[PDB]
């Protein structure tokens, strides 16, 4: 499930909960502005076989069901630290961050990597990708500051050099 | 054999063990093999022949230099460029020329010169020390 | 003020901080660079000198101009200086130590003049009236001796027509990644530097064409070298100097973050309270 | 709607190119500041030449600003405006100086507008 | 914000310039007037616009000012130009 | 009252001058703080060396506080202040150290400190 910028749901509920006069709360968000992401979000789980066998009265038994949430959230130029996005980013399990810069300069999709994590980590990723991955993750995320400090200096060391070409390559 | 070191003032252009060089002296063409009585000479531009042991010969391009020997020692102090009156002379005018019409040259690093613009234009109207109250 | 000015500010110091960590960087590896360019130096000039030693000292000598202590009338300098800022007091500390020895010679009535090696000493001397007689500028990180052999022809010219009576080079000398020092020292009159031949009593050169001709070339090569070893020296201490400054100044960016971010969330607080109590004491 | 799908390769390729150019001028801006023009390669300074070139080609003179400048307003279209900048880029204007581009409008007025100059 | 909505110019008053010694301190950078050129007399018209250029690459260059022994002539001749016509 | 045509040319002058040099030494405070004095202009440095002495010779000591800090207090007259502003200014008392300048009454109280350190 796929909750299309809960950034959005949290104003129109900001509106419907002052225009009852009910007091307000940080940022003006309704005092239990978190209590309305959570109930939602806390849904979004692997239930074993045992609840679905006992919910169901026995007609499927093996079974373990699931909900998988993919919630949007849209940050002011870049902001983690406002209300709402800390409130989320304290609910969920990791978040897969967008950069404008990467977007605008043409790396599409724009995931930030380093910034971005997933909590449950390798348990979700089949065994092949677990072992390609592995390190594809913190070796870019030291090209990335290397080839920044790459435009300060011409004439690098060629075993810096290997580096950057291969950040190069995999970006 | 014989040691034979070329050097210049900058780097080093030669070091080995040497069967013998035939060399263009300035009182004309000279050739060292071994043993040589201690001599020391100014030379002219050009090839100089090099034959290192087991024989395998490689030239150098010499600008000019003096080449000394000693018992078992020889050295030739290469230079970077013709050394001459006639073009010293054209060096200084132009050194003499610079400290005149005040002019100056601009440095050829690219590298610092983005590194300070940047620096330059992060540094300005930061007027941070008026905002933390630090006194100073 | 106001928590979105604030955090602009922070944000610009701490791109600031790279920019100076990074200068640290590429100047410490240059430092290894320059120093290894420093290193390949000394031959020509010990071996140049050993040469001068026996032919010059000798048991026997040869009247040059350049060996013997003539009366002082008038100095020259050749000074060598940066063409980089950003190198903290290194070009300061080392023309204050010439202004003052040059104070010194000019309270006996000796005129001086200056030769100017980089383009920081050619602006400070233009400015406090130096009598700049030539200059070489450009340089940069690739100091090369063709390029010297201007300023020190003017001055060796200048010294064998007896209108210089001593001759002083004026540069930093590199000791350890941590300490350099600015020095004067002299070469001409060439110094008295030990180098005994007595040993080498047992041999002597086949002069071609005559010692005469041979030490006049030798004397005005080797003074050209021990300029050239000095323009090294100093590159490789500017590029220490600016090294531990660079370090320094990202020490300070880093601590003015913690006073930026102690002022940046008192705003946010506050901001947060007046929001607060305008809204809640404007029903009813 | 800045995409090749829809504005056709061509127009998404122009207007890449334009965006490169400006933003290695930027670049190139505070070099030339601390150094100057002279130290810039052939091709830096090729760049930067037609980077001003587009910058400057960008103006125009609009028939209801006819009255601020007083001079007449110009309509140019979409053909035109890839064509010039395209021709900017490839170099086929090299040889205007830089005020010709300026205010004219279309691409062959600013090849008129240099013989005056 | 409300009067800066309404109005048709402003002329903004620093007081950094006034303490420089800069008086009267409007800032001419943020400063604007949207009756503008259609209010001069056209000599004042003439000859401001160069007024206004000078300025603005002075403003652009002037980050430079604290480094600007380092500068080249051929901007030096600008940055000096903009500080006289200040 | 701060006009020429109160306080007459050359106290307006001089107090003009004193916040012109005390302004452009807050300019400064953000470089000096990152970079370190060194990387100044040569002229700067004497800005920042005549500001930090006027910023002393502001101080003077009061007779009622003597209670806390012994020195006994001064009285200065205003014909004696423009003099000694003006001074500093004009570079005249340029090489005294700035500590002579600290809590003193008029410029002869600072020009005889500086005699015993």
């Amino acid at each position: 499930i796929i909750y299309d910028d809960l950034s959005k749901q949290a104003v129109a509920y900001r509106q419907i909960s002052l225009l009852l006069r009910r007091p307000p709360g940080r940022e003006a968000f309704p005092g239990d502005v978190f209590y309305l992401h959570s109930r939602l979000l806390e849904r979004a789980a692997r239930v074993n076989a045992e609840y679905v066998e006992a919910f169901t009265k026995g007609e499927v038994k093996g079974k373990t069901g699931s909900l998988t949430a993919l919630p949007i959230i849209e940050t002011q130029a870049g902001d983690v630290s406002a209300f709402v996005p800390t409130n989320v980013i304290s609910i969920t399990d990791g978040q897969i961050f967008l950069e404008t810069n990467l977007f605008n300069a043409g790396i599409r999709p724009a995931v930030n990597p380093g910034i971005s994590v997933s909590r449950v980590g390798g348990a979700a990723q089949t065994k092949i990708m677990k072992k390609l991955s592995g390190g594809i993750r913190t070796a870019l995320a030291q090209y990335r500051e290397l080839a920044a400090f790459s435009q300060f200096a011409s004439d690098l060391d060629d075993a810096t050099r290997k580096q950057l070409d291969h950040g190069q390559k995999v970006t | 054999t014989y040691h034979l070191d070329v050097v210049s003032a900058e780097q080093q252009m030669f070091s080995g063990l040497v069967e013998k060089i035939q060399v263009t002296g300035s009182e004309g063409e000279l050739g060292i093999y071994p043993g040589h009585a201690p001599l020391l000479t100014a030379i002219k531009p050009g090839m100089i022949r090099i034959v290192k042991q087991h024989g395998h010969e490689e030239f150098i391009y010499l600008s000019g230099g003096i080449l000394e020997v000693q018992p078992g020692n020889v050295t030739v102090l290469a230079d970077t460029a013709i050394r001459g009156q006639d073009l010293d002379e054209a060096r200084a005018m132009e050194a003499k020329r610079k400290a005149e019409e005040h002019i100056s040259s601009s440095h050829g690093d690219v590298d610092y010169a983005q590194a300070s613009a940047e620096l330059a234009k992060a540094i300005a109207q930061l007027r941070v020390i008026e905002l933390t109250k630090k006194a100073m | 003020a106001g928590a979105k000015d604030i955090r602009s500010k922070i944000a610009s110091v701490q791109n600031t901080q790279k920019i100076t960590k990074a200068m640290e960087m590429v100047a410490a590896s240059k430092m290894r660079k320059s120093q290894d360019r420093m290193a390949a130096s000394r031959p020509y000039a010990e071996t140049m000198r050993k040469v001068i030693g026996h032919l010059a000292h000798g048991n026997l000598e040869y009247k040059h101009p350049y060996l013997e202590d003539r009366d002082v009338k008038r100095v020259g300098y050749l000074v060598v200086s940066t063409d980089r800022g950003l190198a903290g007091g290194l070009n300061i500390n080392l023309f204050k130590k010439l202004l003052a020895e040059m104070k010194t010679w000019t309270d006996k009535g000796v005129q001086a003049d200056l030769a100017m090696i980089g383009s920081k000493g050619v602006s400070f001397f233009n400015s406090v009236g130096g009598n700049v007689v030539a200059q070489v500028t450009g340089m940069g990180d690739n100091p090369s001796l063709s390029e010297l052999i201007g300023p020190v022809k003017v001055m060796l010219q200048a010294y064998d027509e007896g209108r210089l009576d001593k001759l002083y080079i004026v540069s930093n000398k590199f000791i350890n990644t941590m300490s350099q020092v600015p020095t004067i020292s002299q070469l001409l009159p060439l110094p008295a530097s030990d180098d005994d031949d007595l040993k080498h009593k047992s041999w002597d050169y086949l002069y071609e064409p005559d010692p005469k001709a041979l030490l006049d070339t030798l004397l005005r090569r080797y003074v050209e070298s021990q300029v050239y070893q000095g323009v090294v020296e100093n590159l490789a201490s500017e590029q220490a100097a600016r090294m531990v400054a660079m370090k320094a100044a990202t020490d300070n960016g880093g601590s003015l973050i913690k006073e930026l971010q102690l002022v940046y969330n008192k705003a946010r607080q506050a901001s947060i309270t007046q929001e607060l109590t305008e809204i809640v004491s404007g029903a009813a | 709607q800045l995409d090749p799908l829809v504005v056709g390769q061509e127009h998404y390729d122009t207007a890449r190119g334009v965006q490169s150019i400006l933003q290695r001028y930027q670049e190139l801006k505070d070099i030339i500041a601390i150094l100057g023009m002279d130290e810039l390669s052939e091709e830096d300074k090729l760049v930067v030449a037609r980077a001003r070139k587009i910058q400057r080609f960008l103006s125009q003179p609009f028939f209801v600003a006819e009255v601020f400048t007083g001079s007449p307003g110009k309509y140019v279209s979409l053909k035109d405006t890839i064509r010039g900048f395209k021709g900017i880029m490839e170099g086929e204007y090299d040889h205007l100086p830089e005020q010709a581009f300026y205010m004219v409008g279309s691409i062959e007025e600013a090849v008129e507008k240099a013989k005056k100059l």
